[PDB]
RNA sequence: CAUAUAUCCUGAGAGGUGAUGCAUAGCCGAGUGAGGCGAAUUCGGUGAUCCUAUGCUGCCGAGAAAAGCCUCUAGCGAGGAC
RNA sequence: UGCAUCCGGUGAAGCCGCCGAGUGAUCGAGUGGUGGAGGGUGUGGGAGUGAGAAUGCAGGCAUGAGUAGCGAUUAGGCAAGUGAGAACCUUGCCCGCCGAAAGACCAAGGGUUCCUGGGCCAGGCCAGUCCGCCCAGGGUGAGUCGGGACCUAAGGCGAGGCCG
RNA sequence: GUCAACCGAGCGUUGAUCCGAGGAUGUCCGAAUGGGGAAACCCGGCACGAGUGAUGUCGUGUCACCAGGCGCUGAAUAUAUAGGCGUCUGGGGGGAACGCGGGGAAGUGAAACAUCUCAGUACCCGUAGGAAGAGAAAACAAAAUGUGAUUCCGUGAGUAGUGGCGAGCGAAAGCGGAGGAUGGCUAAACCGUAUGCAUGUGAUACCGGGUAGGGGUUGUGUGUGCGGGGUUGUGGGACCUAUCUUUCCGGCUCUACCUGGCUGGAGGGCAGUGAGAAAAUGUUGUGGUUAGCGGAAAUGGCUUGGGAUGGCCUGCCGUAGACGGUGAGAGCCCGGUACGUGAAAACCCGACGUCUGUCUUGAUGGUGUUCCCGAGUAGCAGCGGGCCCGUGGAAUCUGCUGUGAAUCUGCCGGGACCACCCGGUAAGCCUGAAUACUUCCCAGUGACCGAUAGCGGAUUAGUACCGUGAGGGAAUGGUGAAAAGUACCCCG
C-alpha cells in the first residue's frame, strides 16, 4: 500500500536575502519535488497551511558546476515554488523567519 | 523467386569453371514458377510460389 | 523510535494514522534544518526509518 | 428586379476615451544616495525603405498543404439558448 | 635459482672518494664519506644478460640567448585615494576614437562566465591592489513572449504488405 | 562505508556495527512494449479510488507488434474463404570462449602471374547447449569360419598419392588407448474401432461351426484418426496350419444357446523423470554448498640498540618449523596452520515411499504358399561442390535442372565397367560417457614483472585529452615506528 501525502511535494524553505523580503509584501518560496506543477502545489499548499493561495510561480534551476581534484563535480538541479498567498493572510509561522 | 513456399527449397552455390579454369563464384535458383493455390475446392485461389518439383509431385492444387 | 513488534499489532488503520502522523513529524524536522535552528541531527534518521518500517508490515499483511 | 456614392464587408489614419493617472524640464534639503515638490505641453514645415497593401495596375517564368473559421445536412435530443 | 658455506643495525645494497691490482673484458672478504636491510663465495641450472649511432622511444637539460617577439590601422595626460608594492585599480577634470558602429536587442552556440563578499604562488605575452581567473553565498518568477499540449511541406519512421 | 579529516549529533550486553540466506521497496531510459521522441522527457485512453463549490489535480492498476491455441462472426458471393472481434500461452534483447549450417576475400608464396597457395583463414549471416555436432551399418575387410554404433587422443605418415607433377598440398585401412548403452522407438503388410467423402442388387448380404431371429458390426468402396500387430539380414514379418501351455470376473465376437478371439475391472511381478512417457508428493542422509568457532609452547637471562624479531646461553610445543603482521631474521606476541567442530533457512545430490506406466486375454518350440519391408526416393544425364585425388580411367558423398525403377532369384557397396563371390539392408526418428571452452566465483602456484616493466589502467582509467563520427587514448607509487607534521620568538 502507498500513501500520499502534501508534504511530500514539498521539501524545504530557502532562506536568503531576496526571500526574505518577499515575505515582507507575504510571498513565500519553497523548494518543490522536481516533477510537481503549479496546480499540484497550489492543492498541496492549501491542505497543509490551511491558508488560500492566490497564484503560484515556479521556476527550474541547474546545478553549479564546482571544480575538485579528483574531476568535475555537479550539484542537483533543484525547482522553486514561489506561492503568493491571497488577502487572507494567514502568516506562516512555522517557517520560523 | 529462389525460395519455394511449401518445400523451403534454396539456391545452391558453386563456381562457374571456365576454359582457362577461373573459378567465379555463381548461385543455382530453384525453377519457381507462380501459381495460383486452390486450398480448398471451394475455389479460392491464394498466390504462392512453389518448386517445379513440388508441382510435378503434386503438392498444389490449381483448382 | 518504535520496535517492529509492536508495529505488528496494530490494526490497519492505525499504521496508516501513524503514518500521516510520521510525516508531519519528517516535514516538521525538514524545515527546522532548512532554518537552521535544530541540533538533533539523527532525529531525521529515526523519522525516515520509521515510515520504512510501517510501510513494511502494511505490506507484508497484503500477502503474508 | 437592379445601376443606386443604394446597401454590406474590409480598412490606414484623424477625433474621444484609457489619463484627476503615469512621467518629465527643473527646485529643495540630504547625501552611498534616500526622499519631497514639480511649470508650459499649442501651431506649423519636412517626412520615410513603415501602414492602407495578401490592395491596384502590368508581365510570363503561371506562382505550398493542412489545421482553423463559416455553412450544409447525416446524426444526437428533453432540456436548452442569451 | 639447487646445494654448501660465511658476512650484516657493532651497519648490507646502492652512490661519491683515497690507495692500489690483473695480459683484456675488469677487480678490491683494502679502506674513508653518504646510506639503512639485505649480501659474498664454491660448484651446477636458466637467461628479457652488456648500446654510441636505427632522420630510434620516454624523461630531464643545454647551444642559439637574456636574443626575436609582447598580436594593427584610436592616444593618452594630470590631481587625489586605497595599498607594503600602482603607467595599467578606483574617483574627478581634460584630450582623442567609433557613431549603418567599435551603440541597443535577438536566434544558433557556450553553461554560471551574471551579482555580493573574499584572494593575489597558478593564468593575463610585463607588474597588478584588477579581472571573463580561484573560493563561498545569491540570482533566472509568464493564461497573453519563443516552443509543446493545435496544423501540415521537403524528408524520416512505417501496422499489415510486396520484393529479396 | 570510503578519498578524509573537522564540526554537530547519536546508537550499543535489552546484543549495535558487521557476515550468510530469504523476502519488501526498486524513480526514469534501455528489446521498451499506450502514443511520441533529439535515450533518460513530452502527451494520453479506460477502471477503481483520493481531492475541490465544479473544471483543473493526485495515486493504484491496465492499454505495443507478431506467432500459436480457443469461442463468436463469414465480405465481394452463393458454399465458404479472406478478414474482424474477444480470450489464454508464448516470443523480441544481452553474453568472453567453445558448437553446428550457410556466404566468403586480399596483402602474401609461387623470386613475374591467371591455374594453385594464403584459406574455407579474416569477416558476415542463422541458430542453440552446458557442452554441441556424430551415432546403432544399404560399414570396413579380403577369402582370415575376420572385425561389429559414434566420438576423442597416439601411430600409420609427411608415406600411398596429388600438383602450371611448379610452389606446395596430403589421406585411409590397420594397430594401441579414453567410454561403456554391440542402446531404443516407429512406418508398411494384417485385425478392431471411430469417422469424413461416396454410394446400396439397399439385399442374401456383413460374424468360425450348428440351432434359430434379424434387415444394417451398411451391402459395398475408399481416405483419415486411434488401439493391438510387428522392427530383420544365417532375411525378417504378416497371413495359413500342427505341440505344450504358470489368477478371477464381466461385457462384447449382429442377437440367445455349446465351441475359438477383443476389451474392461481385482491379486502378482517389472520399470520410471531417463534416449527408452509425463506431472507431481511427502519422509530421510553428520551427504554437499552458501556465515563461522576452538586450536599446543618463553613477559626466559646476558649484551648491541629508539625498538629485538640481532649475537651468546637456557628451557618448551610440535598431527602445529605453511604464510603474513608486530619498532630490525619470531614454532612459544597477534592473525593463523596441523587437527578437529558448526546450519535456523535456501539450493544441490542421493535414498525410502505416495504416485505414474507396462506384462500378464498369455508364452514355448514347428510346415507349405500369397501380402509387406519408408517414391517423384534410388538410378541415369547436364552444370558445380568436396573427398590424397586440380575432370582425369574417376569410384563413394552432395547441391540445382530434367528424366525417373523395383519390394527380397529386390536394391546398394567392395575406386571406370562386366561376371562370380563377400558384406549390408537406404530413401523414419531419439540417445548419456570418453571431448572443447571460462564472462564469473572459491582456494592456490611461479629458477614470472617490480613503477619507461607488468594489463592501456598500482594514482580521477577507457579518466583527462584529440576527432562531427566510427575511433584514437595518456602521465602521476615510497617521510616516520608512530604525525610526535616544528608550540613559542625573530626578518618578511
Amino acid at each position: 500500500a502507498t500513501i500520499t501525502d502534501p508534504r511530500d511535494i514539498i521539501l524545504a524553505p530557502v532562506i536568503s536575502e531576496k526571500s526574505y523580503g518577499l515575505i515582507e509584501d507575504n510571498v513565500y518560496t519553497f523548494v518543490v519535488h522536481p516533477d510537481s506543477n503549479k496546480t499540484q502545489i497550489k492543492i498541496a499548499i492549501e491542505k497543509i497551511f490551511d491558508v488560500k493561495v492566490d497564484s503560484v510561480n515556479t521556476a527550474n534551476r541547474q546545478g553549479k558546476r564546482k571544480r575538485t581534484r579528483t574531476g568535475f563535480g555537479k550539484r542537483k538541479s533543484t525547482k522553486r515554488a514561489i506561492v503568493k498567498l491571497a488577502a487572507g493572510s494567514k502568516p506562516i509561522d512555522l517557517f520560523g523567519a | 523467386a529462389a525460395v519455394c513456399d511449401i518445400c523451403g527449397k534454396g539456391p545452391g552455390f558453386g563456381k562457374s569453371v571456365s576454359h582457362s579454369h577461373r573459378r567465379t563464384s555463381r548461385r543455382w535458383n530453384p525453377n519457381i514458377q507462380p501459381v495460383r493455390a486452390v486450398t480448398r475446392p471451394g475455389g479460392n485461389k491464394q498466390r504462392i510460389n512453389a518448386c517445379t518439383s513440388c508441382i510435378k509431385a503434386g503438392k498444389v492444387s490449381r483448382a | 523510535g518504535t520496535t517492529p513488534g509492536e508495529l505488528r499489532e496494530l490494526t490497519d488503520d492505525e499504521l496508516k494514522d501513524k503514518l500521516r502522523e510520521s510525516k508531519e513529524e519528517l516535514f516538521n524536522l525538514r524545515f527546522q534544518m532548512a532554518t537552521g535552528q535544530l541540533s538533533n541531527n539523527r532525529r531525521l534518521r529515526t523519522v525516515r526509518q520509521e515510515i520504512a518500517r510501517v510501510y513494511t508490515v502494511l505490506r507484508e499483511r497484503e500477502l503474508g
